[PDB]
């Protein structure tokens, strides 16, 4: 399958900083770190110009997943706990990112009769954990 | 054709190990064919946890539990295979509906 | 570790053409014994599939416990089961053989074709970093050795349990 | 655990063998023997019949036994590989699954199951 | 290194404990180990007391589970199995078995019923349903002279083979289609870094996994076992699984259905439903026809009681998972008290049949008074438990928009009402004429008088002081 | 520490203590290994990368930490670098430092050493399980106070 | 920047290959250029010894270019193509003995071929385009 | 072009190894024959198979080529269904197993590193190849001929596990070479077989009914019904259930000294054997020689151990047999395994 519909908006943020190896962009630092533990962040995926694809508000709670052990995209592992030249995001926190398509899954889609991923692309997010 | 060949033969195995377990008429070959559907599914297992998951393996400790688990069940069968036979001098599994 | 080449695909082939055969005669043939020996057939050939792909002890081992004692075992049972030589021609028993080998096929389209429709060698790429660790430096018996009693604790220590409590069960039935 | 290689050349090797020396004793072999042929050594003229020869009794609890008893090396294994590597809280581990089968032994051996 | 399983652990010693006693004492044992391992569970109810109000703390390495949720019911099967013990006591002695592997089995049934509350390990939760299966079919044969007890050993052998099978595909379909997962929580993420997620497969990952869930708690479809093994085994195994099977089934299914699929929502909630709407229908016009108790039982208290419990599950926004546990929580003790009343009478006459009940109020008034209230509560009358069961059932599912499940519970409740009142129609009569030689020569008169009462007047109070029960329901979160 | 073995390969040229029964772990060209105990010691593999001396992979301290954290690592482990030291002995700026992987119960550590001379950024290691990583650190650095290259 | 062409993924290996029957000129001329960049991933994978991706890769681009490079340069400008064959006996030969040397892991050869493997595949699909 | 492959059409495996491997052991089937002809029946008694040339040494493969063709008969009930099916079983499990056995210093024919464990797994697939043999006809002497056997053989494999095991975790690992390299450091003090005599004890013993010693007690009396399931097997079957006892033996042995034993270590540590000259120019096929030398004769040893004892006891029966096997052996082969846990606690 491919893209379907959804609806939100972006509270739009300051320009990014790439910082070298990804997109970097801070909204609102709050409360405190997280190590390599399980987490519960709420997420909204867009296409490189305009697109959504999936957003953790189109289910019900925000999916859970594991921030320090490699379970997940390396661009989100460095933009989430914290990476290179980067500072993590706090309990409360909000930041938004741009994915290049190295730390992403790169230049091959992920097929089910019909890429659920344009082949070779780079997406973005705006990632707020909770 | 490794990745995607042998689960081609997992179902090909698992569906006649329903029906070998169906239309049996003796015990001791419905527990053969209980024993083979269980293998089916450890084999349909096992591949999945060698293409990936091999930094900690997650499919072969689950493939050794169900053999553990086949072999307490395969046992345990048998032995209530025993007791039955003691009481009915036959074991024709589907000549005996006094419980209906 | 890996595999000589494209003599792959021909052990795969022959492996699988040999345990169709195998199965076929755990499910038709009536006499009880050769069925338990076409399973043990079965088992070995399975075990040497298991040995293919590069996972060593969830072969050698289901080759010990499985084609060693259960079949054994199953050939002790079939020594209490007495008449053989049933009917025959074409689906022997009654139409139930029919409706069996309708719905079973049934499930196999089912299965057979939701399955070749899923990329595996596509499921495989999106997964570049769960098999990409090795550890740093293992073997595959201590793969297994550390990483059954690292995280899997409480099944391994459970199932301890539930063999002596099937083990005393057997005892308590099996004898009158 | 480099290249098995040896042991597939082996295997088919070694499973060749024995049809080998099957089909060469029937190459050079006589076509004969049209006997009896139908009773087998050590008879009484011609004895036969007779079934339910079984004393399946005995031998089916030490089957069960065996089987269920096992179980416990293909564990004990990946434990025996891993004891330096790791600590020794296998060990204790270990000891309590070991222990826990030496009682069902013992069980097995006070209540009569391995006899005559 | 950890006191969450300490629970588990005193268990454990108290099997231990109770296998060694028969190893080393001669045969002081009979009623020793009787009160020996109600020590053993009253202690393990007792640690369980401590972990009251207590955090969502993951597990060994992140294994089984301890919250308040899973808590609640690791606490109630320890109830199911105090409440049982000493009725599956006296019935095996008043048979000549051996009566230490007999308890030995039903405790390590119930650890395994203990540990499959939790188990968000996706093996764990595999070995703990089988840890209770195993021995299962030993208990539901462990007659061996009978004839059904056998029967009732090949077709749930069979079945829970065949059935555990379709289940464990169903898993591996998901650890394969999950890039690669076992704990529970952790799918949606590993089910998305590998973009197979809305694509066939899970679909077939939930159907496999849905069946196996049923048989294990036996809704209409899937029912065929359950008659026959519960006419097969004896009566108090019968009771022990009737309580403890639906309680650690319902308490799996839940957490195993809405940690995991988030998204199938739309999916499963119609599926289930498929399910409860047969539950309570087929499970009740055969109940009609029966005239064997331990049957007609069957069929009412649980191939169609299982019914409302679901009624929920498909209806839930966190807002009704109180009522499931309310309900359960009545469940068990209308369904023990009369467990008890029948094993009692059973024991006392040598029948089961349903004619042979006759006349018994007149013999003896307090057996029949005390079978006839829970009866009724199992009827759901108001002033009973069942009624209020039922009500907070269904106030909280109508609540929640689907309409044609209350109103076929209701019609189906109301249905049930008829054997109910045959039964107490057949204790009060006094045409002596009628009245069979069995309840004629009934020498009238510890601990089964003992659970009997104390179990039955939890049946009549408890519906009318739901409201701590309720207070106490509502903070559940899993 | 008492044998001196270039093994043949025309590059390295290293030491190594003791019995050493001489594996074929995957570092071709040479290993060396213990009898009683697992994960032992010397590796050494070979690499063609045509760059020059290692001085120019960047500023030691972030190079270093590059690979100390993205090569010899795995997800389910925790590096960490204790000091590092070049060696130019040849003027080729040999990167020798001591790091340590813990894991949920290994915790291996390593000396591990590095070379760009004419045979491209081949590397030396050397490692021993944690609870007795203490009692022979000493003897393990003259080990790796050994690599030089012809 | 909008999404992209998926362009022929989407089956199984028996599905494709097998019962899709399909392959127009110019778009195996797409399979070609994508396993340069395809396979010039895999050099973080062969700094660590994953040796078990570095053969399920290479087997599965080498059959989907074991065919592509028989079709494609099928295709290309006829009139003077010879060198355009001239250049799949080593895209297909260093990829040939690259099988080798991961079936046996060796370390040294495994990395002098896999840069002498994408070397080549970036002039057979020059000729092409 | 490389249409299908260039360099991998069938030259990538040569089979001259294994063909020497198979020359070798068949040799040594004949030397072992020669041997139990020679030794056993000339203690005190007459000389073995002389008149076929000086000695014996061309008698062995005598038998041999006289069994090749002896007209095999395929009795009416049960057929080549499972007879021909039967003995093929047998042999393989045995002939597999010569896979990781080593022989000298890098003599080995695969590392393995699950070797000894494919070994124990291998030695347990026999007795249905047994049980197949001896129910593959119909009439007795060969079924329950073939079946108390069968059964038998299952009460030993526990102490063989839990022997091995007692090996494994003193030399930390699974592959023959590594623990022969964990025993060639005292020369012969390391030597297992006196760190832990009590295992040795156990695996030597339960070695003797494993490979079918004794199978009959007494050269009057049959193999407990007429003769050890093989009654109808007259040609080929009968000189292949021959050769598989024998590999039985010749296998226990071999693991019995390169587990208990120095394997191809001198009785000076083996690495010792070239310090003490300061250089060395022709070791090679010294050591190889010395390799198969000094390991072979250590099996040897026990070859003639077994022979003598052939001699010295009444084989019990098989109602004193499974007593011993399980009330006796498995409780010290299980202590062993307890006390040598602490001893290598350090």
């Amino acid at each position: 399958a491919r893209a379907a519909l959804e609806l939100h908006r972006s509270l739009c943020p300051l320009l990014v900083s790439p910082r070298e190896l990804e997109f970097l962009q801070v909204r609102d630092p709050s409360f405190c770190s997280v190590s390599m533990v399980v987490t519960q962040i709420h997420y909204t995926a867009r296409f490189p110009d305009g697109t959504v694809f999936d957003s953790s508000y189109k289910r019900g709670r925000p999916l859970t997943m594991r921030i320090g052990a490699g379970k997940i995209l390396r661009g989100l592992q460095q933009g989430i706990g914290g990476g290179g030249g980067v500072t993590p995001m706090l309990v409360g926190g909000k930041r938004k990112l741009m994915i290049p398509p190295i730390l992403a899954y790169g230049p091959e889609p992920a097929g089910c009769f019909s890429e659920a991923v344009f082949a070779q692309a780079e997406m973005n997010f705006c990632a707020l954990a909770a | 054709m490794m990745f995607e060949h042998v689960l081609f033969l997992s179902v090909y195995l698992f569906s006649i190990g329903i029906y070998g377990l169906i239309t049996s008429r003796n015990m001791v070959r419905a527990l053969i064919c209980l024993e083979l559907i269980l293998n089916s599914i450890n084999l349909n297992l096992v591949t999945f946890s060698d293409l990936f998951d091999s930094r900690q393996l997650k499919g072969d400790i689950f493939a050794i539990f169900v053999i553990a688990l086949a072999a307490a069940e395969a046992a345990i069968g048998l032995s209530i295979l025993s007791s039955i036979h003691r009481n009915r001098k036959s074991t024709r599994i589907n000549q005996s509906n006094l419980l209906n | 570790m890996d595999l000589p080449g494209p003599i792959h695909e021909i052990l795969m082939l022959f492996g699988e053409f040999i345990l169709l055969l195998g199965g076929l005669g755990v499910v038709l043939l009536t006499n009880p014994i050769y069925s338990a020996f076409s399973l043990g057939l079965v088992l070995v050939c399975i075990s040497l599939f298991y040995f293919l792909l590069n996972s060593y002890f969830v072969a050698v081992a289901q080759l010990l416990i499985y084609v060693g004692a259960i079949n054994v075992l199953i050939i002790f049972a079939v020594m209490f089961v007495n008449g053989s030589e049933w009917s025959k021609d074409k689906n022997y028993w009654t139409i139930g053989d029919g409706f069996t080998s309708l719905v079973c096929i049934t499930f196999v389209f089912s299965l057979m074709t939701t399955i070749p429709d899923t990329s595996w060698y596509g499921i495989l790429w999106t997964t570049r970093s769960n098999q990409i660790v090795e550890q740093g430096l293992i073997n595959n018996v201590q793969q297994i050795g550390i990483h059954l009693a690292t995280d899997f604790y409480l099944p391994f220590e459970l199932i301890s349990i539930i063999l002596l409590v099937s083990l005393i069960g057997a005892i308590t039935m099996a004898r009158q | 655990l480099h290249e098995y290689d040896i042991f597939w050349t082996f295997l088919i090797i070694a499973s060749l063998i024995p049809i080998l020396a099957f089909s060469i004793s029937g190459l050079l072999a006589p076509v004969s023997e049209g006997p009896e042929k139908l009773s087998s050594y050590e008879s009484g003229i011609e004895p036969m019949g007779g079934a339910w020869v079984q004393f399946r009794i005995r031998y089916y609890m030490f089957a069960l036994v065996f089987v269920v008893f096992d179980v416990e090396t293909v564990f004990l294994y990946p434990w025996a590989m891993s004891f330096d590597v790791l600590g020794v809280s296998v060990f204790i581990e270990a000891l309590i699954f070991v222990l826990i089968l030496v009682v069902g032994l013992v069980y097995a051996w006070r209540k009569g199951a391995l006899e005559w | 290194n950890g006191s969450f399983i300490f629970p588990e652990c005193i268990l454990i010693f108290g099997l231990i404990l109770l296998l060694m006693i028969d190893s080393t004492s001669d045969q002081k044992d009979r009623p020793w180990f009787y009160f020996i391992s109600s020590t053993s569970l009253v202690i393990s109810i007792t640690a369980l007391l401590f972990r009251w109000r207590e955090e969502p703390i993951i597990s060994f390495s992140g294994n089984f589970q301890t919250n308040n949720f899973n808590e609640i019911f690791q606490f109630l099967i320890l109830l199911c199995s105090t409440l049982c013990i000493p009725l599956s006591v006296e019935y095996i002695e008043c048979t000549e078995m051996a009566i230490t592997e007999f308890l030995l089995f039903v405790l390590t049934a119930t650890l395994g019923g203990m540990f499959l509350c939790g188990a968000n390990d996706l093996i764990t939760i595999f070995v703990a349903p089988e840890c209770f299966s195993l021995c299962s079919y030993l208990l539901s044969g462990y007659t061996k002279r009978d004839l059904r007890s056998n029967e009732a050993t090949m077709k749930y052998l069979l079945m829970g083979g065949a059935s555990s099978s379709i289940l464990v595909h169903g898993f591996s379909w998901l650890y394969g289609s999950s890039g690669g997962e076992i704990e529970l929580q952790e799918i949606v993420n590993g089910l998305i870094n590998t973009q197979m997620y809305n694509s066939p497969g899970i679909s077939i990952a939930l159907i496999s996994i849905t069946v196996g869930l049923g048989f294990k708690l036996s809704p209409a479809p899937f029912h065929q076992w359950t008659p026959d093994v519960y006419e097969g085994s004896p009566t108090p195994v019968v009771a022990f699984l009737s309580v403890t099977s639906k309680v650690a089934a319902s308490a799996s299914a839940t957490r195993i259905l809405d940690i995991p699929f988030y998204f199938s929502s739309n999916e499963w909630h119609l599926l289930l439903e498929i399910l409860a709407i047969l539950s309570m229908i087929l499970g009740n016009l055969l109940a009609i026809t029966q005239t064997s108790m331990k049957r007609m039982l069957a069929y009412s208290s649980i191939g169609q009681i299982g019914y409302v419990i679901i009624g929920i599950i498909v209806g839930d926004s966190n807002d009704g998972y109180a009522s499931m546990i309310t309900y359960m929580l009545f469940y068990i003790s209308m369904n023990l008290g009369t467990f008890a009343c029948i094993v009692l009478f059973g024991l006392r006459t040598g029948t089961d049949n349903i004619r042979d009940y006759a006349g018994l109020y007149m013999k003896d008034p307090f057996l029949a008074l005390s079978l006839a209230l829970c009866l009724l509560s199992l009827g759901g009358l108001p002033p009973l438990a069942g009624f209020f069961g039922k009500l907070y059932l269904f106030w909280c599912g109508w609540q929640a928009g689907l309409y044609f499940l209350v109103s076929i519970g209701l019609l189906t409740s109301v249905l049930s009402i008829y054997y109910y009142l045959k039964i107490i129609k057949l204790l009060m009569t006094g045409r002596n004429q009628e009245i069979t030689p069995y309840v004629r020569n009934y020498r009238r008169s510890n601990s089964i008088e003992l659970s009997m009462t104390v179990c039955v007047i939890a049946s009549t109070i408890p519906g009318i002081s739901m409201n701590p029960i309720l207070a106490i329901a509502q903070d559940t979160l899993f | 520490n008492y044998r001196s073995y270039v093994d043949a390969n025309d590059g390295y040229s290293y030491l190594y203590p003791a019995d050493w029964r001489d594996f074929d772990f995957l570092g071709h060209d040479s290993a060396f290994k213990d009898r009683n105990v697992q994960l032992q010691s010397v590796r050494v593999a070979f690499i063609p990368t045509q760059k020059t001396d290692i001085r120019d992979l960047g500023p030691m301290d972030e190079a270093i930490f590059n690979l100390v954290n993205e090569v010899y690592a795995a997800p389910n482990q925790i590096p960490t670098i204790y000091e590092m030291q070049e060696r130019t002995v040849d003027g080729r700026n040999y990167w020798t430092f001591e790091y340590d992987l813990e894991a949920p119960g290994y915790g291996v550590s390593a000396f591990a050493t590095i070379a760009i001379g004419n045979g491209r950024y081949y590397t030396l290691i050397v490692t021993a399980n944690e609870r007795r990583w203490s009692r022979l650190r000493n003897k393990l650095k003259v080990v790796a106070d050994s690599f030089k290259i012809s | 920047p909008p999404g992209t062409v998926p362009r022929w993924g989407t089956r199984s290996y028996v599905r494709e290959r097998f019962f899709e029957p399909g392959l127009t000129t110019e778009e195996a001329a797409a399979r070609i250029r994508q396993t340069a960049e395809g396979m010039r991933t895999l050099r973080p994978m062969l700094e660590t010894m994953s040796w078990k991706y570095v053969l399920f890769y290479v087997r599965l681009k080498s059959k989907y270019l074991d065919l592509d490079l028989t079709t494609a340069m099928a295709g290309v400008p006829e009139p003077r193509r010879p060198e355009y064959v001239l250049v799949a006996n080593e895209l297909v030969d260093n990829m040939t003995e690259f099988d080798r040397f991961v079936r046996t892991p060796k370390v040294y050869e495994s990395y002098l071929y896999y840069e002498k493997t994408l070397k080549s595949l970036d002039d057979v699909a020059e000729f092409l385009g | 072009s490389k249409l299908e492959l260039l360099k991998e059409v069938y030259g990538l495996i040569s089979i001259l190894p294994i063909l020497t491997l198979l020359l070798g052991i068949t040799i040594e089937v004949l030397v072992i024959v020669w041997l139990e002809r020679e030794i056993s029946a000339s203690i005190q008694q007459r000389i073995g198979p002389e008149y076929a040339g000086p000695l014996g040494l061309l008698q062995a493969i005598a038998d041999g080529t006289k069994l090749l063709f002896k007209e095999d008969i395929l009795p009416s009930r049960g057929d080549i269904s499972l007879f021909s099916i039967g003995p093929s079983i047998a042999v393989i499990s045995v002939l597999l197993s010569f896979l990781v056995i080593p022989l000298g210093y890098h003599f080995v024919l695969a590392d393995l590193s699950i070797g000894v464990f494919l070994w124990i797994a291998i030695s347990s697939i026999a007795p249905i190849g047994l049980l197949m043999a001896g129910y593959s006809s119909n009439n007795k002497y060969s079924f329950l001929g073939g079946l108390r056997a069968a059964a038998q053989s299952i009460s030993y494999e526990i102490p063989l596990t839990f022997c091995v095991l007692a090996i494994s975790l003193l030399s930390n690992s699974l592959s023959t070479v590594d623990i022969v390299e964990a025993q060639s450091k005292y020369g012969f003090f390391g030597w297992n077989i006196w760190r832990q005599p009590i295992g040795f004890l156990v695996f030597l013993i339960s070695s003797l009914a494993e490979c079918e010693r004794l199978p009959f007690d007494l050269p009057e009396a049959e193999e407990e019904l007429v003769a050890g399931y093989q009654t109808e097997y007259s040609g080929i079957k009968y000189g292949l259930f021959y050769l598989v006892s024998y590999l039985n033996l010749l296998v226990s042995s071999l693991f019995v000294t390169v587990l208990y034993l120095g394997g191809w270590n001198f009785s000076i540590p083996y690495i010792s054997f070239f310090d003490f000259f300061q250089m060395n120019k022709a070791v090679g096929i010294l050591e190889m020689t010395m390799g198969i030398f000094i390991t072979l004769t250590k099996a040897y040893l026990f070859l003639f151990i077994s022979i003598t004892i052939r001699w010295t006891l009444p084989r019990m029966r098989m109602d004193q047999l499974l007593n011993l096997g399980w009330k006796f052996l498995l409780p010290i082969s299980l202590g062993n395994l307890l006390l040598t846990t602490s001893f290598q606690l350090v």
